RNA sequence: ACCAAAGCUAGCUCAACAUACUAAACAAAUACAAAAAUACACCAAAAUAAAAUAAAACAUUCACCUAACAUUAAAGUAUAGGAGAUAGAAAUUUUUAUCCUGACGCUAUAGAGAUAGUACCGUAAGGGAAAGAUGAAAGAAUAAAAUAAAAGUAAAAAAAAGCAAA
RNA sequence: ACGAGCUACCCAUGAGCAGUUUAAAAGAACCAACUCAUCUAUGUGGCAAAAUAGUGAGAAGACUUGUAGGUAGAGGUGAAAA
RNA sequence: CUCGCACACGCUUACAUCAGUAACUAAUAAUAUACUGAUAAUUAACAACCAAUAAACCAAAACAACACUAAAACGUUUAUUAA
């Protein structure tokens, strides 16, 4: 009989079995049967300029490392918002109702790169 | 990368993925299990690079420097003390280079020696008032410094020259992170001036 | 409604345990089917002056068919509960006194 | 979401991105996130099999510890 | 699995529609009728048995149509006829002497005087003479022609009483219906259908008749010449 | 090996642990209690002790309920607590004769019933027993509000009871918007079944429905940690200000 | 002298306690023809256990037979039974908290089927194995010691006559 | 529970039949491809758990055949051979 | 002596280059498409996925002129929307 442990790929079936190998789609089917490719569906690699970049894939061997201190939400908040909140509270202009001026986003549906829905691949 | 080993694996002073170990034990072998006394990481006081003395064997009372330790079989090996002689250069019609290799030894046969009186002592772990855990001898009552040993890579930080593809120490240790509330994507877009006005539509998740 | 009785006796269980039922306890005998009995007669208090039965304010005994299909659905009569009977009794009292 | 498939297991079903709501989806509507009454028996077998595996692992470890203590009487 | 019927076509069309035969099997897939299957491919020509169907409600009176062609229908024994009136054409059941270019009248009017019964015309049963040969008889008003349809077969009007018509079917049974039921006059086409001779066992297979089973069954008490009396009149009128 | 807990207590332990423990206490106790349903297909005997005719001795005798199978379509109507009796019987009523599988079924009727509180006509399938119970209770509303769950044995009946209780407790003007006097008269005669709102919306709910309702009530979006950190920082700043 | 033989371990079994019970992995893809990112729906279903057997046959009956109330007694008693085989209570009584948990269980034809539900056998449901042995060190194989003890052969074919022996 | 990928019968969708004699595509005739399997001889742990060689019957039809679907055992299907 | 080339279905690297074959596969050797190891390979134009909604439309394929019966798969156009 046929195998069962082997993977069921597109090479193991008839002509009518044309299964994808995992690549993402890049368009749809047009009018006369051709494939219409959508430009926005094709990823655009945002590659920076490395001409003046003074860093290398390897570090110096004598360079010391540091104690592992993974970044947490508490540390990020202390670094980005705690000084501003403290200064505003000392000044007396602090407004608990409005926090959008401090980087807080009440709703993610407005901006481009959303965090919980994860609108961006990488 | 790491190699996987069967539970019925015997350690023979050879790298598990090495050709010699592969030829000694093929992937289809499962030998009898040897009894190994359970010694924890907090009670293993025999390190690599320290001077030790030999209790029993042909070289009774001789002292040597530890060169390797195998925690799986509780083995400690010293350089050129407990030795058997073997030929390494073997050909069809020539032989030579008969070198003395050395057999492993157990923790019950090897005990640490303090550098003060050079006499055998028993090592017990103690907690210092400075927050450090250093081995303290009991026969004499002195601390034994950690035997710093060179790593297997073979390079010492004191003499290192940067290649074309190595960062300088100042560049590697330079701090340029500004902890704001923007994603890497948003920061890169702002830095490179990529302007995007239109936004995503409603997407249902289920 | 069919009423059935077990052919075999079930062993006792007095501590509150469920009786140990067996396959032989699934054998039943139809002692009586209630649909074949002479059905009782429904008593209703009239609320309107009906031609066939009588005047509003009387307890009349009509069969369940007409009681459930004609008197009650159309509001021509009500049940003979004590609460409903007290209201008719007081209505009769005031009608007699005035 | 923590779902319960037809095999009785508790899985973490990740959500996929769709252009139409869940009640209008041909492919999603025929999926089943619930267990039929005939799955409790197999769930019980799974529980008992895992319990047996854990119990015999514990017994093996206890026997190994006792054998090591007998072989090395350093006490 | 369960199969779906081929008869999913809500729009009436003149062109023949392709049909999927099923030999005795029900929707489940098991045989319910034996001796059916392996015939010739056929296309179904939809027949409008409601002869009096005015094109628009604005003119619900009698109307005249013209016969375009009388053609062969594989799905029935009789020949069909294409009749065109206004902006639509319909397949009807051809009578004994329908030809191309003929004129047919479809009416729903009943008068005190009987109408001269033509062959292709369709009139209500209350307007036809007492001794008229009819076909495509309709049971309830506005229901359709379920009764006599086979080639050459025709019923005979017997008597009209109390606004109610009585007919005699080809099975010699009396059928009582309302006098307003529309029925076509005359014998159905292909009057020589009973005299056809199947030349060989292969023509039956062409028609789609599988051979009978070879199992020998002893006759029971059902067999024998049962001289039974004619069944009583089948009445469709609703007496209050 | 052996389970620590017998398999019989698995359901009770599952009800005790998890979201099932967050259900209201009255609902939990209402499902925990198990009242015996009234005898319908079998005739009970009065005394607990009876004299054996052949032995002439007093012996204890008890009631063994006859298993009744309720088909799924019984939950869409009011069958009066009766259903299908699945059992065996002896042909010719002789023990030594054959044993035959037998199914006894109730006679179903399609009747329209009026609800005074809900002001609606329901076309439901009922039995002569249901109609007789309605007659004895002197009203469809009274019958529904009086007969408990174990005697109704209908999810539709439980839903009707829940709706009636909710309407009575809310004093809804939807009954007779233009007849306040009629509405008050209707509501006053059912005053014996007034239930507080905290318990009147959990009477005709199954376990799955109750779990879904509790999950919907407890469903809250996770508040961002920015709010927690801001509150903590404000508290620390207030403490520092007050300590100086 | 070949073939061969012997290890003592991997692990299993039965109970007690027990948190209170579908382990870890779940980046992406997974009930399209599973592991195939992406389009206007349809979803759900219940209806008694039967028989092999015992009654030396077999028709009424036939303990347990995947539904909790445990233990000491009442008691194999009252009862139910082609009153046969057999089935069988109840009223009423007894039961003092925890550790003291390991083994007059097996040692590779045994103990789990398990080195594994894997190879292999079937279209599928499904069935389902056998296989390990040196040494402190093989980073001691011009490698060292114990048995050379089964059947089968060789060393070493046979010389009238006979259940092969006495 | 699992089985109509073999086979029995249907449902869709396709495909084959060259030459000769006949106003013929006539369930006509000769005979190929093709489909069956009459008789004999080998084979009988075989090439083969049903074959080889020769010889035979049909070969425009109630014909052969590819793909896919359906009918499931107290049944299916059957030009009845249980 | 002559069952060859390709496609469909099916198997999945058994295909190609180099090297080795004491032994393992060929029912034996030689060596190798059938064993062993290393390294490479099948590149789309051919094939698969590749519009709906209403209306006009009875008129067979068999060189199809025109017919027989067993009545026969196979299509365009118009209008509205087709990223
Ligand atoms: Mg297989
Ligand atoms: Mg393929
Ligand atoms: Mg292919
Ligand atoms: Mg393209
Ligand atoms: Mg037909
Ligand atoms: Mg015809
Ligand atoms: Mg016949
Ligand atoms: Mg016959
Ligand atoms: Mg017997
Ligand atoms: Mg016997
Ligand atoms: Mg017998
Ligand atoms: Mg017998
Ligand atoms: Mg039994
Ligand atoms: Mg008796
Ligand atoms: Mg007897
Ligand atoms: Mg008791
Ligand atoms: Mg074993
Ligand atoms: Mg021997
Ligand atoms: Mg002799
Ligand atoms: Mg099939
Ligand atoms: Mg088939
Ligand atoms: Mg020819
Ligand atoms: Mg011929
Ligand atoms: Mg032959
Ligand atoms: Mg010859
Ligand atoms: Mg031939
Ligand atoms: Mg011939
Ligand atoms: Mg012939
Ligand atoms: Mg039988
Ligand atoms: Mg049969
Ligand atoms: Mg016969
Ligand atoms: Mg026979
Ligand atoms: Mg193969
Ligand atoms: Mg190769
Ligand atoms: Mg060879």
């Amino acid at each position: 009989g046929a195998d069962r442990m082997s993977k069921w790929t597109s090479k193991r079936g008839p002509r009518t079995f044309c299964k994808g190998r995992g690549a993402k789609g890049t368009g749809f089917h047009g009018r006369d049967g051709k494939f219409v490719q959508i430009k926005e569906m094709i990823p655009e690699l945002v590659v920076p300029e490395l001409a003046g970049f003074k860093l290398k894939p390897y570090v110096n061997y004598r360079a010391p490392e540091g104690t592992d201190t993974p970044l947490t939400a508490k540390q990020l908040f202390l670094e980005t918002a705690a000084p501003a909140i403290e200064k505003d509270f000392k000044a007396g202009t602090f407004d608990p109702e409005h926090l959008e001026k401090y980087g807080f986003e009440p709703t993610q549906e407005g901006k481009l790169f959303q965090l919980y829905p994860k609108n961006f691949p990488r | 990368s790491k190699v996987t080993l069967p539970p019925n694996y015997r350690y023979g002073m050879s790298r598990p993925g090495s050709l010699s170990d592969k030829r000694k034990n093929p992937p289809g072998t499962r030998r009898r299990r040897v009894p190994v006394e359970p010694i924890s990481d907090e009670d293993w006081h025999l390190f690599c690079g320290d001077k030790v003395e030999i209790l029993e064997g042909k070289d009774a009372g001789k002292q040597g420097k530890v060169v390797q330790v195998i925690r799986q079989r509780n083995w400690v090996v010293v350089e050129g003390l407990n030795t058997h002689y073997r030929y390494v250069g073997k050909t069809v019609d020539y032989r030579g280079t008969m070198i003395p290799s050395e057999a492993p030894l157990l923790h019950n046969q090897v005990k640490l020696v303090d550098p003060t009186d050079r006499k055998p002592t028993d090592v017990e772990w103690r907690f210092t008032e400075a927050g450090e855990r250093v081995r303290v001898s009991t026969r004499s009552g002195r601390i034994i410094p950690k035997p710093e040993f060179p790593r297997a890579d073979g390079i010492v930080p004191e003499t290192w020259i940067d290649g074309p593809k190595d960062t300088s120490v100042e560049d590697a240790l330079e701090k340029t992170y500004v902890p704001r509330l923007k994603t890497l994507e948003e920061e890169v877009m702002e830095a490179m001036g990529i302007q995007e006005t239109r936004r995503h539509k409603k997407v249902y998740w289920y | 409604t069919v009423i059935v009785e077990r052919w075999w006796k079930v062993p006792l269980a007095g501590e509150g345990r469920k009786p140990r039922l067996h396959r032989r306890h699934r054998v039943y005998k139809l002692v009586e089917d209630t649909k074949h009995r002479p059905k009782d007669n429904l008593e209703l208090v009239l609320t309107q002056s009906v031609e066939e039965l009588g005047v509003r304010g009387d307890l009349v005994s009509v069969k369940k068919s007409v009681g459930r299909n004609r008197l009650l659905p159309q509001g021509l009569a009500v049940y003979a509960s004590p609460e409903n009977k007290k209201l008719f009794e007081e209505e009769k009292l005031l009608r007699q006194e005035g | 979401a923590w779902r319960r498939d037809i095999f009785g297991r508790i899985i973490w079903h990740k959500f996929k991105q769709w252009p139409i709501p869940w009640y209008l989806n041909k492919k999603y509507n025929r999926k089943r996130f619930f267990a039929m009454p005939y799955v409790e028996r197999f769930v019980r077998m799974r529980i008992e099999k895992q319990a047996r595996i854990k119990a015999r692992k514990r017994s093996l470890e206890r026997k190994k510890e006792k054998f090591l203590q007998e072989k090395f009487p350093h006490l | 699995a369960t199969s779906v019927s081929w008869k999913s076509r809500t729009k009436y069309t003149v062109m023949p529609v392709k049909m999927r035969k099923s030999g005795g099997r029900n929707h489940t897939g098991q045989i319910q009728v034996h001796g059916i299957g392996g015939g010739h491919k056929q296309r179904y020509r939809m027949i409008d048995f409601l002869r009096f169907r005015p094109e628009h409600e604005s003119k619900p009176g009698p109307f005249e149509e013209k016969v375009i062609a009388v053609r062969y229908d594989p799905c029935r024994s009789a020949d069909i006829a294409l009749v065109a009136g206004g902006n639509r054409k319909r397949w009807i059941i051809a009578t004994e002497n329908m030809k191309a270019g003929d004129t047919v009248l479809n009416s729903d009017h009943i008068g005190r005087m009987a109408v001269a019964a033509r062959e292709g015309d369709a009139h209500p049963l209350g307007a036809l003479p007492v001794g008229t040969l009819i076909n495509n008889v309709e049971s309830e008003p506005g229901r359709g022609a379920q009764y006599i349809r086979a080639a050459g077969t025709c019923g005979v009007l017997l008597r009209k009483v109390n606004g109610t018509a009585i007919i005699q079917l080809p099975s010699k049974r009396q059928m009582q219906v309302l006098e307003t039921c529309i029925a076509t006059v005359g014998r159905v086409s292909n009057v020589d259908h009973n005299k056809r001779v199947i030349g060989k066992a292969g023509r039956n297979r062409w028609l789609g008749k599988r051979p009978n089973s070879g199992l020998w069954q002893r006759k029971g008490g059902w067999a024998g010449r049962k001289i039974r009396p004619l069944p009583p009149m089948k009445s469709y009128v609703k007496l209050p | 090996p052996l389970h620590k807990v017998p398999v019989g207590l698995w359901k009770q332990l599952r009800l005790w642990e998890g979201i099932y423990s967050r259900l209201p206490r009255h609902y939990l106790r209402s499902l925990e209690e198990a009242r015996t349903p009234t005898p319908v297909h079998y005739r009970p005997h009065g005394a607990k002790f009876k004299i054996n005719p052949k032995n002439w001795q007093r012996e204890r005798v008890e009631d063994v309920p006859i298993p009744v199978h309720y088909p799924p379509e019984s939950q869409l109507g009011l069958w009066g607590g009766e259903g299908w009796v699945l059992g065996h019987r002896y042909v010719n009523n002789d023990k030594l004769s054959k044993r035959v599988r037998k199914v006894w079924k109730p006679q179903l009727f399609q009747r329209e019933l009026y609800s005074e509180i809900l002001d609606k006509r329901f076309t439901v399938t009922v039995t002569m027993r249901t109609l007789d119970l309605i007659d004895q209770a002197c009203g469809f509303d009274f019958y529904i509000l009086k007969t408990p769950k174990e005697d109704l044995c209908s999810k539709f009946g439980m839903d009707l009871k829940r709706g009636m209780l909710l309407r009575l407790a809310r004093q809804d003007p939807q009954l007779h918007p233009d007849d306040p006097a009629r509405r008050a008269a209707i509501y006053d005669r059912y005053k014996a079944f007034v239930i507080p709102e905290a318990e009147a919306e959990w009477v005709g709910l199954t376990l799955d429905e109750a779990v879904e309702k509790q999950r919907l009530l407890e469903e809250k979006d996770p508040i961002p940690l920015f709010k927690i950190f801001v509150e903590e920082l404000l508290g620390q700043l207030q403490q520092q200000a007050l300590s100086e």
